[PDB]
């Protein structure tokens, strides 16, 4: 279970997380739609 | 992606076309008339990558003989085996190029560029899925490279996502002795690096210095350089025209032997070493095989690979022998000869091993290699390039139809930019 | 009763699933037709063997792959093969062209073109079951199609189904068997991409498999046939708790509950004991404490790690043969009295015992022989994070030198992935040190 | 080679002889030269300076290579001082007009052309003591100090063809 995991492993993956989400966000932001290929 | 449309420009990359055509006829056992006549199963398990099926269950070849004069399309179309050939898959013209690069990729060649794109779509459309393309032309003659340049970058512009592969002759002053052989073959580097995806590198002072040396022979002629060439397409094709897991399509070995866009010179080498009329009753063994395909004296081209460090190298045994004993050679000789290899792209030498070795021979090897020394070919060009080019000589024959002198700078600075980057990546870490 | 979908896709994935099926079918007395005689219900299915197996109404048991292909090959050989009457016509997928070693070519180019149809699939024979529980997915790192097609359908799956496990059995790459130099950019870009969206994915070191067929069964050269007849039996001696009557992994959830503590660390470590070759058949018979002495031993790991140095997370053994119960824990005892094997502070230090009253099952003219007893010893050990670190020395050489990066910069794929991948491979290794403190 | 035997079997086309002998197999091989040097000595007649000004204008400046577009450019600045009525009357407007078209080669070849074109209004009022408003009116100078605003308003500037319309601006 989760809470077997102590917080120090928590923090770290929390960060991460917000890390690749604000890398994900800037990405998208500097992306152009008139230049997509989906 | 299984079928591969075969072109050939100028007198001496037909006549290399048409060898290799035989060759590979004479290994599956295609006779002249077009039957199947092998004994071996795998020779139909890969028919279909050079050939057509046809009424009859015949196979029809996939090539287009390409000209600006009429002889060579004479001289093959009368071979041997010129009647396998389409008779409309000739296209030529009547007055050649005349040893101009110029002349061969803006006029002639811009004119029969058309009816070339014609037979090459006729190909391509009976093909299910095009795979890529294997054209053999030299870069000394002015037909042979101008056209033939031509002929790549429209195929480039048309054909989006398609392999580019050619057998490049750099020529010799050994063997020819025509002066402005350094501008047609300078030029065409220009055009390589920036078209072409992968190019074999075989130098004619190689074969000249092997055919002399090595062979014993005071006057060694245009078919012992056709006797080598050859071999040699017949050894690195080996892959593609039978069952293998190592390099079975084009774009697998163009991923495994380019690690760099404009790095892409292979030189081939093929051991053990013979001459027409010749046969060898002695078997060299697979060590034996195996220090010899590495030796500088078996390479096509004139580099020591000892002088460089190696990227990619590619090493094929056909005939019939254990794949342990092979896999320990190799590893011997990567082991002992460590200092000759990058340590920067792990796991950079592939062996592979074919159960049909060729006509002729009980065991054979081959050796596709990507090192650095390949840029010794190119500098022996440069110094001619520069000293002709510095007093303006024989260069009316180009500015006078249409080309100037910023595309000698041009194709001068691209090739001295591509010597300083082999340069740079053979001392990398040092 | 539920059912699982199973999925394998690229010439060593399918390959594989082949031998497994074959392997599936030998031990469950299905003919290569697909009629059963044990089976005596016709059209109903509530068995154990129904979990990978569906009926038609004429008795044929029909199993629930999805048998994708990029290019007409490894397809073909199955659908002219033996078990051709066995699988259906639409459950054979093929392409066209090739990936030809490339993850961007596999996941931004042909792979965007066949995807559709593959989910098609995937739906229309989930619609034919009552319950699902996930996606048993077999792929390579090695090649480029196994590392883009199956993450992209990994990751559409994860969309669609929000709420079905998706356990892997991924196949790591090895220099005597390998054919790529670019083997290490694509496992890792997989890696990179499936570590969040999988559950439970097991290794299969192809060192390892060569090492004990050239050992243990005495072969000069092994190869892709003798590779895939032994890791087909270590892949049914693991799900063999998905199709019989046992008592422990019995549930896709029970397998992350039970070997997978962390999220982020869902690689276990797997061994199988014994491996006689079929010389050595009717020599000597090891018993159950000779066969779980072995399963610590290096050589008959999956993976080349050292257990040893590092502890271990979570535990489970599963036995097929006449195994007693008082024998196992009599033999677990030894061990531990013996062995030095420690645990983490914050895991729980326990062996899941499970045996199977099943005897064990070899294909006929096989190199293993048919032995009395088996067993299969899921272990989640620090060390096998070893594993990932020699492959970051592949890709901290390579890609400091921007080589063979061009073909994916001109596939679409951007640089910066590369980069990520990296990172969150980094990540992965400094969790795994910290867990081993 | 139409030409020449057109003049040489007619002998009607306005000034035969001198577009002959300057342009011929020899002068015609270079393509610079015959965007640049012959371009501006046949122009130099009223019979070849509207029409050979108006296809530069509506096709060469919006090309498909960034070469052909720029010689195309070229050859306006040297025709730009063989009638600089024509080139600040009725080509600048003209031009003003398409630098705002959805197409991204034409909103190059157009803000390329005008850039020429000023340039060369430029050097010819340099040559009278006088300035470069006189050439270019109210009109013009409004236009051109609209080009850099209006091409960020619409986000322009991002992406690949974004690079091509600022280099144009820059230029
Ligand atoms: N190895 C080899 N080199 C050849 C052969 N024929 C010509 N060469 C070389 O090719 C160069 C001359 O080019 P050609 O092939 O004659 O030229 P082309 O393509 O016919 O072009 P044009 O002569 O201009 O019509 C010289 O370096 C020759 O030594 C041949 O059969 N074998
Ligand atoms: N154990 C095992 N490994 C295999 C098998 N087939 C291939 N491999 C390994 O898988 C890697 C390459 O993956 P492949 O399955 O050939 O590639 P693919 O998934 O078809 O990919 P593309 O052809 O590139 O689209 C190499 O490391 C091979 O040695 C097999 O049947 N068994
Ligand atoms: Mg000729
Ligand atoms: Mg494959």
């Amino acid at each position: 279970d989760l809470s077997l995991v102590p917080e120090r492993l928590q923090r770290r993956e929390q960060e991460r997380q917000l890390e690749v989400e604000r890398r994900k966000q800037k990405r998208q932001n500097q992306e152009v739609e008139k230049e997509n290929s989906h | 992606m299984r079928e591969i449309v075969h072109i050939q420009a100028g007198q001496c990359g037909n006549q290399i076309g048409a060898k290799f055509w035989e060759v590979i006829s004479d290994e599956h056992g295609i006779d002249p008339t077009g039957t199947y006549h092998g004994d071996s199963d795998l020779q139909l398990d890969r028919i279909s990558v050079y050939y057509n099926e046809a009424t009859g269950g015949k196979y029809v070849p996939r090539a287009i003989l390409v000209d600006l004069e009429p002889g060579t399309m004479d001289s093959v179309r009368s071979g041997p085996f010129g009647q396998i050939f389409r008779p409309d898959n000739f296209v030529f013209g009547q007055s050649g190029a005349g040893n101009n690069w110029a002349k061969g990729h803006y006029t002639e060649g811009a004119e029969l560029v058309d009816s070339v794109l014609d037979v090459v779509r006729k190909e391509a459309e009976s093909c299910d899925c095009l795979q890529g393309f294997q054209l053999t032309h030299s870069l000394g003659g002015g037909t042979g490279s101008g056209m033939g340049t031509l002929l790549i970058s429209k195929i480039r512009e048309e054909y989006p996502d398609r392999i580019m592969n050619t057998f490049s002759v750099v020529p010799s002053p050994k063997v020819s002795d025509t002066v402005v052989e350094p501008y047609n073959a300078t030029l065409s580097v220009h055009q390589l690096v920036e078209n072409t995806d992968e190019t074999y590198c075989i130098d004619n002072e190689a074969l000249y210095d092997i055919c002399f040396r090595t062979l014993k022979l005071t006057t060694p002629t245009y078919g012992d350089l056709n006797h080598l060439v050859s071999a040699t397409m017949s050894g690195v094709t080996t892959c593609l025209r039978f069952p293998g897991q190592l390099n079975a399509d084009l774009r697998k070995l163009a991923v495994n032997m380019v690690p760099f866009p404009r790095l892409h010179f292979f030189m081939p080498g093929f051991a053990p070493l013979t001459s027409r009329g010749s046969q060898q009753y002695r078997a060299l063994t697979v060590p034996e095989l195996t220090q010899q395909v590495f030796d500088a004296k078996n390479m096509m081209a004139a580099c020591d690979p000892r002088h460089g460090r190696y990227l990619t190298v590619a090493a094929v045994f056909r005939g019939r022998m254990s794949m342990k004993e092979v896999d320990e050679q190799m590893l011997n000789v990567q082991n002992k000869n460590s200092s000759y290899f990058v340590e920067w792209i792990p796991n950079n030498v592939k062996t592979a091993v074919c159960d049909i070795p060729p006509r002729g021979l009980k065991m054979a090897v081959t050796f596709i290699g990507n090192s650095t020394a390949i840029q010794e070919l190119f500098k022996r060009i440069s110094e001619q390039f520069t000293a002709m080019f510095r007093r303006k000589a024989f260069l009316h024959w180009y500015t006078g139809e249409g080309m100037d002198e910023m595309e000698f700078t041009e194709a001068e600075s691209n090739m001295n930019d591509l010597v300083s980057e082999y340069q740079q990546y053979q001392d990398a870490t040092a | 009763m539920r059912e699982c979908i199973s999925i394998h896709v690229g010439q060593a994935g399918v390959q594989i699933g082949n031998a497994c099926w074959e392997l599936y079918c030998l031990e469950h007395g299905i003919q290569p037709d697909g009629q059963m005689p044990s089976d005596k219900t016709i059209g109903g299915g509530d068995d154990s063997f129904n979990t990978f197996f569906s009926e038609t109404g004429a008795g044929k048991h029909v199993p629930r792959a999805v048998f994708v292909d990029l290019e007409p090959t490894v397809i073909d050989e199955v659908r002219t093969g033996t078990y051709r009457q066995l699988f259906h016509p639409e459950q054979l997928i093929t392409g066209k062209e090739d990936a030809a070693n490339n993850y961007a070519r596999g996941h931004y180019t042909i792979g965007k073109e066949i995807i559709d149809l593959v989910l098609d699939r995937i739906r229309k024979l989930a619609d034919q079951c009552t319950g699902l529980q996930g996606f048993l997915v077999f792929h390579s790192f090695g090649g480029g199609t196994g590392s883009g097609f199956t993450s992209l359908l990994m990751e559409r799956l994860s969309v669609d189904y929000g709420k079905k496990s998706k356990l892997e059995f991924s196949i790591y790459p090895a220099p005597q068997v390998s054919t790529a130099v670019v083997e290490p950019y694509n496992s890792i870009l997989t890696t990179h991409t499936t570590l969040e969206h999988s559950d439970c994915a097991f290794m299969v070191d192809n060192e390892a498999i060569y090492d004990i067929c050239r050992r243990n069964l005495d072969i000069e050269r092994p190869t892709y046939t003798n590779l895939n007849r032994l890791i087909s039996q270590i892949v049914s001696s693991i799900t063999a708790s998905l199709r019989f009557d046992g008592a422990l992994n019995v549930d896709l959830t029970e397998f992350q509950t039970n070997l997978v503590p962390y999220p982020r660390i869902h690689f276990p470590l797997a061994t199988y004991a014994p491996v006689i070759s079929a010389e050595k058949a009717y020599h000597e018979q090891l018993s159950v404490a000779e066969i779980t002495n072995a399963c610590f031993e290096p050589a008959n790991q999956m993976v080349k790690c050292d257990p040893r140095h590092g502890k271990y997370m979570a535990c489970c053994l599963l036995y097929r043969g006449d195994v007693v119960p008082k024998d196992v824990n009599a033999a677990i005892a030894t061990i531990k009295t013996k062995r030095s094997i420690q645990f983490v502070d914050w895991c729980p230090t326990g062996f899941k015992v499970g045996i199977n009253y099943q005897p064990p099952t070899v294909v006929p003219g096989g190199d293993l022989a048919k032995v009395q007893r088996a067993v299969c010893m899921l272990s989640n050990t620090t060390a096998i994070a070893e594993a990932w670190a020699r492959l970051d020395h592949k890709f901290d050489l390579m890609y400091a030198k921007r080589a063979f990066v061009h073909w994916y910069v001109g596939e679409g794929m951007e640089e910066g992935e590369f980069s990520e991948a990296r990172e969150d491979m980094a990540a992965l290794e400094k969790d795994y040190e910290e867990v081993g403190v | 080679a139409a030409f020449q035997e057109n003049v040489g079997r007619q002998g009607t086309f306005p000034h035969g002889i001198d577009i002959l002998t300057t342009a011929d197999y020899f002068a015609v091989g270079n393509r610079s030269n015959c965007f640049l040097v012959i371009s501006v000595f046949i122009a130099g007649f009223p019979e070849y300076t509207q029409p050979m000004i108006d296809h530069l204008v509506t096709m060469k400046i919006s090309h498909w290579d960034g070469v052909i577009r720029e010689l195309a450019a070229r050859a306006l600045h040297n025709l730009a001082q063989q009638a600089p009525e024509f080139s600040a009357t009725q080509v600048f407007p003209r031009l003003l007009s398409m630098t705002l078209s959805p197409d991204l080669h034409m909103r190059h070849g157009s803000i390329l052309a005008c850039a020429e074109v000023a340039y060369a209004l430029y050097k010819l009022a340099a040559q009278e003591n006088r300035p470069v408003t006189d050439h270019l009116d109210e009109q013009a100078v409004q236009g051109l100090k609209q080009i850099h605003q209006q091409l960020y308003d619409r986000q322009l500037y991002r992406g690949l063809g974004g690079q091509l319309m600022r280099q144009a601006v820059c230029v």
